[PDB]
């Protein structure tokens, strides 16, 4: 049954519940949505067709110049994803838009003089998504986080309590359109109905209806039958008394004086203004969501309608405000997911593109109004920039478009899956209170209750769910199983936020045996907003899986239900910070979702098809495709090029390791190789090791961690950092700057490690102040005089009349140069190095394009060999004759294919040379990279998945480490007292099971260390996957158990990968029952001996294998020291941080701590001589070296600045006495 | 004459003139007004040398002498003043002209070594004093530059004068070449001065777009809240003058665009390959292409600069007041590429016609013959 | 460009003791200004000191006093807020020096009322608007007669409400008189210009000089518009905009909140250069950044005595570097300073022992990121430790409230001798064993 990956190594599973609906695609919310954006849809479905059709046909005023839109297309990408990622251009497609210009006839029944329907008008290029759910704008993969805003519709709020100090609350209605101005109704203690456009101001309600041409007789008619204070409020008529306006014209004039105050009103200006707010089809919109939630919230029958407001809508919802106000309910909170709408890259892309289309329409109506007869065609009145100025303004710079977090392969997935209430259209972090921050019962199965950021924004982000899906309109869907009567059907229904509220849904964990009937007398269910035991036959639906409530970062926590919620948060959040290791160890205790993670992201290497691998190297992988999957034409093979040692947004290293041996069958949809932090398809965020909880003499205090020297020796937690140091200039008014090739003022050593071209050689020992690229620059026509001739004679150098502009290695930084890129602005050559990169890519492409030759030429060759035999058979003479010596058709295809080789290869070569494209005045750019291996060392951050942080205190030798009976050293010594406080007990189980999971391995290795027969290991492995009674094992022996299962041993001799589903995971007697297998005590604790003594530690000691995560907080990046650096100019002060060059900010609270103590000269020197004072710092420095410790303080310079800043006003500030 | 003065001023000078003119009449540019923090850091140059004088004791009286020297230090690192001229600056009779040499040498000896030395041989000689370090070849080396024998190296003429042994002396001269002549002037962050482009030129694929213009062009809007239409006729007369102004301005940009198209087309050979070797177009030749008067095209040609892929140019330099260059082009082209298929004579003439250089199929042959290379004999 | 927001004549030379023309370069000739290009050869630091002035064609109100809670333009005139705001916006006329005709001295009118008042009283009647009106109104109004009028009136009326506002206002007025400021000065004839180096360019005019540039520009237009004989509507509205621009330049965010090019954030005004990040607290009050300092992660000190703590070697070499220089040249290990730093850059093995000498009895200062009680900063004795991480004593760990889960600590060097004494005396560990909150032990094992 198992995939061709599990043929190598399989992960055992713990627990009961069968999986009815398997884990869906994790990149859905991105890929599917942007797919729904750019598509050819022959109808109003959202996308380019949507904004395009709605803004079109653009027509002039009476000119009959109407510009019609037909269809569109996206030309093939100018550059592929790999090439565009190296250069830094945008990965995009040209938008070819069919437009039709039909000129009508002068005063006729729609005649046509001429029709110019001009072929594709080119408007920009638009960014294309990858299969990764990412975009490339410049050189880097970035993600656009889906957002969450207030669903368009009608809002009913209250603002009870503190409004004005009466506790009388308020009833305030509201309207939230998708596009156009807001609407509000605010009630005051005076009880009068107040209507407000946007947030602007307060106006009596009569100014709206009377402006709609409603006299007084038709006002009190609609809202009254009746003066009653307990049922029917006389609120409209009580508002009509403060009414200034008696009619339409008056109300419109007052409105025009409201929206735009401080200008003389008129009639025609006010009519257009008010008609352009909630009425006109251009300015205001609802669309499909607005009228939908509008109607349903108004209890209307119709579920659809116009995207504009009418008098009946306004008066309707107004009546709803009065109904909710007096005695009738009920309030609608903003927390429910029915009032929350999710937006994806597709929808927002359509909105921005629409803005571009309206801004260009404004310019279209003009040139179409003032133009002549047939001359101007599409491409005249329509420009490019009005579009890319929108779409680029979104994709390039937006609060919703943030750089992908590429360090952790889990971080990309948990990034592309997210929710943000902040950003455009949603509430910010400076306003929205604790309400929207908290969790709502509707978040169940949709929004992850645990994984959320901790900080200024809590609950403003949250996450998705494993099985969650995007709803049709704006909402979220949750998977549920249809239960009709007592039979639980396998149909998976999806209920929205408001839908699920009214049904009665059971829980994913409910015991049903036999054919799946509920055994219990009353199962637990959630009816409406609550939970309790319900009747046996009253179950409408039941949750699909127990993981559907949580998210990927949550589900990946082993024994989640064991840990406290807070430490679960901290743990899962820390997990996203884990840095890739040098060797990826699969987790001994996983959730089984690791494969669903590593594969769901591009960090791994998937398979378009399958069949035996042809050529497996550390660089490329070549597969021979089988026939059933392969398409008839061109035949072909599967060529894969693995990215080797490349940079990342976190300064980490991304690299691919081929996992296939050679000459092996593979199945489609399987992993050919392993990227960073991915072990044979399983996601490995780090490594695990032997842990023991004991006090060690105090190096384990609090979260401090003691690590054996064996760990830093074996080079496991080591990481590889890559940094990008780039240099470009030239183009000076005095002439261009040349890159090296000569660099006066330096001796032989600097030029030794630079190539003849002047670029650094590939590879080097580079640290401190070395020269990566030589960079010069002119000053010019300095008058020679007799002296400079002597100067130019004896040295003469370049001739060196010129300065030294060089890029040098930053001080205090080091590494090794690996890769160098150059981009030479078109029109300017480079001597050698650039030609070497161009030629290098040219050969890498040429030997690849020969594969489609030698494979196809040999096949067609053998085909000639077959046909000529029936035609004059000679087999041996066929072997004898040279290779160059129906004949029509075959001889034809030979030549056609060869010529195709020529044109394709030449196209690739020119593509290599041409695009460097850079900024104006930028001549030559060189991106140099430096790679270093940063190991582990005291102070580095190390933590578990369970919410236990840590910092390595000391690195102890292999001796002092407490050891067992067999002398095995413990890898990490941790504190016992952390667990009973932090209330995370999962790290107690993940250790215990680990001791079991490792133990079996330690036995398997031993049993393979004795090289027994195939049969004994077969039986033992049978027992290993059997364990406690039940489920759901599906044990071994299915395939061949000799040659087929032999590899399952070698992968088990390290440890025994085990899957512990979230709430379906292991249990006590399960852990003990697996510990019985190899040899282990139930207590999970053994005897230890101090390596510094040799005696025994009293009491047992809990030991096992726990999974450790190395975040990127590493000390080497943090630690800083400043004695005397550069200061600030305006106010002479130290610089921008711990980060260079400055020094720590000594705050006002620190000044308070110094004020508490009697320390006086301490604070004085602190804010005077140390930093602020201009003269005191130098006059002090001339002292410190002399050996006289004293100060001549003077006055701080920034006070002297404050004096001038106040003196810039009309204020005078002096210094007296 | 308002339009003619309008066109040919520098793009920077024009906008300056309009800004004054913009104040006088109510017209408004695009203001980018939508009605609803550090650019600075320290640097040390001679300030580094002043770090010396504060910590190193000169007492009080000599420190002022040393402070008077650092001002005279050029960016190149050598004194502008004469050693007796700084003596004039101190205005004291206790300097003796001997004491100034005492302090001048001491500030020379702080790194950069060699700094602040008159005549450059000092710098080389006083480089050597600290550099001496007892060894190796400097004893002979210090003789050459000190004896005034620094006529060399102009070229073994030293051997007659120096009498040292021949070829081994180059192991001194080689050691002399390792001295920095003039520390320490180093690159500041000055871009440096960048000439704002008038017009623009570059090539989109297989085409040349001269479309220009940089953002130098002012965008003027004549509409304001004064649309209301002795008093009233003033605003009509000024609005009339301002409506003519935008028209004359729009024509300037329209002319620059046109003139640029025709000056690049005529000269493309220079533009396509290298520099110079420009066919000498005449103002009249471009003046014949389009209706513009030669006086108007000379004026617009004067101060309006041009951006090119290689260099930036005044557009006046395009004007002016053969066999060898084409030969090098032929050699460069045929020597370049030709990996398998040689470049045929027909292909060369095609390539050169495409780029704008005019050569006959027969003249390319004679040029290739004078180069001594046989056509097409070479192959894979 | 001369006579711009950045100029040598208006402010100072770009290069030390150098001209803009180049005739006067060396420091020989100092006090002399110039023969040709107006500059005075002087230190370049005077370019961060000297100020310029802009002459306004029309008077302008100072928005700081108008928008203050006890509005200093309005309350001084005993005039309400909404009214005087209507006067300066050119949205209505105000009466000044009512005389004997009909109206009051301070009264407010409208258009038809203004012309109606002109048709009957053509002369001996004055009403205007704009900043000029509040100017002349404030100037003509004097406090000498109001002292006696007010005081006598206080004797006249028998109610507290009658004389309460009277004594309040009269005391405010006479204190105003003693101050030395006359009311005529809240209408600015001239404007000050901040020195160029206190509003430094990025070459993109910014934030500031953007605002200044607006006020300059729009004002120059008015200076030419008055001599060009333009009607009342044009010069009226451009005077309004002059007031607006001076408003934004002085204190933005009061009304208009103009926001700079590329948007969206409102440009910072001169008050924002005082009201600061959270305030001017950033620099003067909170002492900003400090030299001789640094941070790094904190680990356990279990082998340390209560009076000592661990410090990185490579960090300590930088922290004490100015001491190590002198101690090196004091032993003769290095000739001069240049060779001394040249040695400490090479990290020659002889200098680490010198460091061991100057760091032995010389205390340092630790501290956490949050500071609450005075014990949040405790001085220990440095112990050279190989590594990039700092080590803290576990007993005082309960003071900082420092978890070892990845917090960082700041170090400080008490340079001056008195500070070296105050660090070991009152700032040491042993000297605070008892929390200032309660006399109970703060060292208690955790
Ligand atoms: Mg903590
Ligand atoms: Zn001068």
């Amino acid at each position: 049954v198992y995939s061709y990956t599990e043929k190598k190594r399989i992960r055992k599973d713990f627990g009961k519940r069968p999986q009815v609906l398997d884990v869906p695609y994790l990149l859905s919310i991105q890929l599917d949505s942007f797919q729904k954006f750019i598509e050819q849809d022959p109808e109003g479905q959202y996308g380019l067709e949507a904004a395009f059709r709605s803004v079109f046909p653009i027509q002039s005023y009476s000119g009959n110049s109407e510009l019609q839109y037909v269809s569109y297309r996206l030309g093939e990408p100018v550059f592929d994803v790999q090439e565009c990622q190296i250069r830094g251009v945008t990965y995009s497609a040209p938008l070819r838009v069919k437009l039709r210009l039909v000129i009508y006839e002068r005063e006729a029944p729609e005649g046509t003089v001429k029709d110019i329907k001009e072929q594709e008008v080119y408007m920009g290029e638009i960014p294309l998504m990858t299969d990764n759910g990412t975009f490339v704008i410049n050189g880097t993969e970035r993600v656009i986080v889906s957002q969450l805003h207030r669903s368009p519709g009608v809002f009913f709020d209250s603002d009870k309590g503190k409004t004005h100090s009466s506790g009388k609350v308020l009833y305030n209605a509201r309207i939230i359109p998708y596009r156009g101005s807001w609407l509000d109704f605010e009630f005051d203690p005076k009880d009068n109905l107040f209507v407000r456009i946007d947030r602007r101001r307060k106006l009596p309600a009569t100014i709206i209806l009377r402006a709609l041409n409603y006299t007084t007789e038709q006002i009190l008619d609609l809202f009254f039958e009746f003066t009653n204070d307990l049922d029917h409020g006389p609120y409209i008529s009580e508002t009509l008394r403060v009414d200034p306006t008696n009619d339409r014209l008056s109300a419109l004039v007052e409105i025009y004086r409201m929206m735009r105050p401080g200008e003389p009103p008129t009639r025609e200006a006010a009519e257009s203004l008010f008609e352009n707010l909630f009425f006109s089809e251009d300015r205001y919109d609802l669309s499909a969501v607005g009228r939908m939630k509008f109607n349903r919230s108004l209890l209307r029958e119709e579920i659809e309608g116009s995207g504009i407001l009418s008098k009946d809508d306004i008066i309707d919802v107004m009546k709803k405000l009065i109904d909710i106000r007096n005695g009738k309910g009920e309030v609608d909170d903003i927390d429910h997911l029915g009032n929350r709408r999710i937006r994806s890259v597709g929808e927002m892309a359509e909105n921005q593109f629409r803005v571009g289309l309206v801004r260009v329409e404004r310019a279209v109506k003009e040139r179409l109004s003032l133009g002549d007869l047939d001359t101007l065609m599409p491409q005249d009145m329509i420009n490019a920039k009005p579009i890319s100025a929108a779409v680029k303004e979104f994709f390039g710079s937006s609060q919703l478009s943030q750089f992908m977090v590429q360090n952790n392969p889990l971080s990309e997935i948990t990034h592309k899956r997210r929710i943000s209430a902040l950003g455009p259209g949603g509430l910010t972090r400076e306003r929205a209170g604790f309400e929207v921050r908290d969790v709502h019962p509707t978040h169940y199965g949709r929004v992850c209750p645990i994984e959320t950021p901790e900080g200024p924004n809590i609950g403003l982000i949250n996450s998705l769910s494993v099985y969650a899906q995007t709803n049709e309109y704006g909402f979220l869907e949750t998977p549920y199983r249809k239960v009709t009567d007592g039979v639980v059907t396998d149909e998976i229904h999806y209920l929205s936020a408001i839908e699920e509220g009214n049904y009665v849904i059971a829980q994913a964990n409910s015991n049903l045996d036999e054919e799946g009937h509920f055994v219990e007398d009353l199962v637990t269910c959630r009816s409406k907003g609550e939970s309790s035991l319900f009747s046996r036959d009253q179950v409408d639906y039941m949750d699909v899986s127990t993981q559907q409530v949580v998210s990927v970062g949550a589900s990946l926590i082993p024994f989640l239900e064991h840990d406290d919620a807070n430490r679960a948060l901290m743990g899962a959040n820390m997990q996203r910070q884990a840095v890739p290791t040098l060797r990826a160890d699969k987790p001994l205790v996983g959730t089984g979702m690791e494969r669903a993670v590593a594969v769901d992201s591009g960090v791994t290497a998937v398979a378009k098809r399958g069949g035996v691998v042809q050529y497996v190297d550390a660089s490329r992988i070549v597969i021979k495709v089988n026939e059933d999957e392969m398409y008839p034409g061109e035949a072909g093979i599967d060529i894969y090029n693995l990215t080797k040692y490349t940079r990342s947004n976190q300064n980490t290293c991304i690299n691919q390791m081929p996992c296939v041996s050679l000459g092996e069958p593979v199945e489609r949809g399987d992993v050919l190789a392993d990227g960073p932090s991915t072990d044979l398809g399983e996601l490995a965020l780090g490594q695990n090791m032997r842990v023991a909880f004991m006090p060690w003499n105090g190096y384990n205090f609090e979260d401090s961690i003691l690590v054996s020297e064996r760990v830093v020796q074996e080079d496991r937690f080591t990481t590889i950092h890559i940094q990008e140091l780039a240099c470009v200039s030239r183009d000076t008014k005095l002439g261009p700057e040349e890159i090296t090739a000569d660099i006066p003022n330096v001796g032989e050593a600097a030029l030794s490690k630079l190539d003849e071209s002047g670029i650094v050689y590939i590879g080097a020992e580079v640290t401190g102040g070395d020269i990566l690229v030589g960079k010069v620059t002119p000053k010019g026509e300095t008058q020679l005089t007799p002296e400079e001739k002597l100067l130019r004679a004896i040295f003469g150098e370049k001739a060196s009349d010129v300065k030294d502009s060089s890029l040098r290695v930053p001080n205090g930084v080091s590494g090794t140069v690996i890769d160098v890129q150059v981009f030479t602005r078109d029109g300017v050559e480079k001597d050698k190095r650039a030609l070497e990169i161009e030629e290098m890519q040219l050969k890498q492409a040429k030997k690849d394009l020969s594969e489609e030759l030698q494979i196809l030429e040999a096949g067609l060759f053998s085909r000639i060999r077959a046909v000529l035999v029936a035609g004059g058979v000679e087999a041996e003479k066929l072997d004898k004759l040279p290779r160059d010596r129906q004949l029509e058709q075959l001889a034809e295809q030979y030549d056609e294919l060869k010529h195709e080789f020529e044109k394709k290869l030449e196209a690739k070569r020119r593509k290599i040379t041409q695009g460097d494209d850079l900024a104006p005045g930028v001549l030559k750019i060189v991106k140099v990279y430096l790679a270093v291996k940063r190991r582990i060392q005291p102070g580095d951050k190390m933590a578990g998945r369970h919410g236990n942080k840590g910092v390595i205190s000391k690195i102890n030798p292999i001796e002092d480490m407490p050891y067992d009976e067999n002398g095995t050293p413990v890898d990490i010594v941790l504190n016992p007292l952390g667990v009973p406080s932090r209330m995370n007990i999962g790290q107690i189980l993940e250790t215990h099971l680990g001791m079991a999971a490792k133990g079996i391995g330690d036995k398997i290795n031993a049993m393979l260390k004795q090289q027994q027969e195939v049969a004994k290991l077969r039986e033992f492995i049978q027992r290993a996957y059997d364990l406690g009674a039940d489920v759901r094992q599906k044990v071994d022996l299915s395939t061949f158990s000799d040659e087929e299962v032999m590899r399952l041993a070698e992968n088990l001799r390290k440890g025994m990968p085990i899957a512990t589903p979230v709430f379906d995971g292991a249990k006590e007697a399960e852990i003990k029952e697996l510990l019985k297998l190899g040899d282990l005590p139930t207590s999970g604790q053994i005897r230890l001996y101090d390596g510094r003594t040799g005696e025994q530690f009293e009491r047992p000691v809990t030991v096992g294998y726990m999974y450790m995560l190395k975040l990127n907080h590493l000390v080497d990046d943090k630690m800083h020291a400043r004695s005397t650096g550069s200061y600030s100019l305006v106010t002479q002060q130290p610089l921008g941080g711990k980060a260079q060059f400055g020094g720590q900010r000594f705050g006002e609270m620190e000044v308070w701590a110094l004020e508490a103590y009697g320390a006086a000269y301490t604070l004085q020197e602190m804010l005077t001589v140390k930093s602020d004072d201009v003269n005191g710092r130098t006059k002090m420095y001339k002292n410190i070296v002399d050996g006289n410790h004293q100060m001549e303080p003077g006055m701080p310079e920034s006070f002297n600045v404050l004096l001038k800043e106040i003196r810039s006003l009309g204020i005078n500030i002096e210094l007296e006495d | 004459q308002q339009a003619i003065r309008l066109l040919q001023l520098s793009t920077l000078e024009l906008q300056q003139e309009l800004q004054q003119a913009l104040e006088s009449n109510p017209l408004l540019e695009q203001t980018d007004l939508h009605d609803e923090y550090q650019g600075e850091t320290t640097q040390t140059l001679q300030d580094y040398l002043m770090w010396q004088v504060e910590l190193t004791p000169f007492t009080d009286t000599d420190r002022a002498i040393a402070t008077s020297i650092v001002d005279a230090v050029d960016d190149t690192g050598y004194l502008t003043i004469q050693i007796e001229d700084i003596v004039d600056s101190i205005g004291d009779d206790e300097i003796g002209l001997e004491e100034v040499e005492a302090v001048l040498k001491r500030i020379q000896r702080f790194d950069p070594v060699g700094v602040a030395a008159k005549d450059l041989r000092d710098c080389l000689l006083i480089q050597l004093s600290q550099f001496a370090k007892e060894t190796p070849w400097l004893e002979e080396a210090r003789l050459i530059i000190s004896d005034h024998l620094d006529l060399l190296a102009n070229h073994r003429t030293l051997m007659r004068v120096t009498r040292l042994k021949e070829e081994v002396l180059k192991e001194a001269v080689n050691l002399i070449q390792s001295l920095d002549p003039r520390p320490g002037q180093s690159i500041h962050t000055s871009e440096p001065e960048y000439v704002i482009p008038d017009v623009l030129v570059r090539k989109v694929s297989g085409r040349w777009t001269v479309e220009l213009n940089a953002d130098s062009i002012p965008r003027l809007k004549i509409n304001q809240q004064y649309a209301a239409m002795a008093d009233g006729q003033f605003i009509r007369s000024n609005l009339q003058e301002a409506r003519w102004l935008i028209k004359s301005l729009e024509s300037r940009n329209d002319t620059l665009l046109r003139v640029s198209r025709c000056i690049v087309e005529q000269q493309q050979a220079f533009f396509e390959q290298g520099e110079e070797y420009m066919k000498p177009m005449v103002l009249a030749d471009i003046a014949q292409a389009v209706e513009m008067h030669e006086s108007t095209i000379s004026r617009v040609t004067t101060q309006k600069y041009l951006h090119s892929p290689r260099g930036i140019f005044e557009l006046k330099y395009f004007f002016s007041s053969s066999s060898t260059a084409i030969r090098a082009l032929v050699k460069k082209l045929i020597a370049a590429e030709n990996p398998a298929k040689p470049l045929s004579d027909s292909k060369l003439t095609s390539m050169l016609s495409e780029q704008g250089i005019m050569v006959a199929r027969r003249t390319v042959a004679k040029y290739r013959e004078s180069l001594s290379i046989p056509p097409s004999n070479q192959r894979k | 460009e001369r006579d711009g927001l950045f100029c040598a004549r208006i402010f100072g030379p770009v290069k030390d003791y150098e001209c803009l023309c180049g005739k006067y370069k060396r420091l020989k000739h100092r006090g002399v200004i110039c023969e040709k290009c107006g500059v005075e050869v002087t230190q370049t630091k005077v370019r961060r000191e000297r100020m310029g002035h802009i002459e306004l064609a029309s008077p302008t109100a100072h928005i700081w006093f108008l928008k203050s809670l006890p509005s200093r333009i309005g309350l001084l005139l005993d005039m309400p807020l909404r009214d005087i705001e209507r006067v300066l916006y050119f949205e209505s006329y105000v009466v000044i020096e009512g005389g004997m005709t009909n109206l009051e001295r301070q009264q407010i009118l409208t258009e038809e009322q203004y012309l109606d008042a002109l048709e009957e009283f053509g002369d001996e009647f004055d009403a205007k608007m704009g900043a000029e009106a509040i100017q002349a109104l404030l100037k003509s109004m004097d406090l000498e007669q109001e002292c006696e009028q007010l005081r006598e009136e206080l004797n006249e009326t028998n109610s507290e409400t009658k004389r309460k506002k009277l004594t309040k206002r009269i005391k405010l007025l006479e204190a105003f008189v003693q101050s030395g400021n006359k009311p005529e000065w809240m209408i600015l004839t001239v404007l000050p210009v901040l020195p160029p180096d206190l509003r430094p360019l990025v070459f993109a005019t910014s934030d500031l000089n953007d605002l200044y540039r607006r006020v300059i520009n729009r004002n120059n237009r008015l200076k030419r518009l008055l001599d060009l004989a333009a009607p009342d509507i044009i010069v009226r509205n451009e005077k309004r905009m002059l007031q607006e621009a001076v408003d934004a330049l002085l204190d933005n965010g009061r009304r208009g909140r103009a926001i700079t090019g590329s948007n969206k954030r409102p440009l910072k005004s001169l008050a924002d250069m005082i009201k600061g990040k959270q305030g001017r607290f950033r620099q003067n009050l909170l002492g900003k950044r400090v030299d001789y300092s640094g941070r790094s992660v904190i680990t356990v000190g279990p082998y340390l005595r209560l009076h000592q703590c661990g410090l990185p070697k490579k960090m300590a070499l930088e922290l004490f570097k100015p001491f190590i220089y002198g101690k090196l040249e004091l032993r003769g290990l290095a000739t001069t300073i240049k060779a001394a730093k040249k040695m400490v850059e090479r990290e020659e093995a002889v200098v680490w022992d010198i460091l061991d000498e100057v760091i032995r009895e010389h205390p340092v200062l630790l501290n956490r990121a949050p500071t609450l009680h005075r014990l949040g900063i405790q001085a220990f004795e440095p112990v050279l430790i190989e590594g990039k991480a700092i080590q803290l004593h576990p007993l005082v760990c309960a003071a900082y409230n420092a978890d070892f889960d990845g917090d960082q600590m700041a170090v400080h060097v008490p340079l001056t001798l008195e500070a070296q004494l105050e660090a070991r005396a009152l700032m040491m560990s042993t000297n605070n064993i008892l929390s200032p909150a309660n006399g109970e032990p703060i060292i208690v094992p955790s």
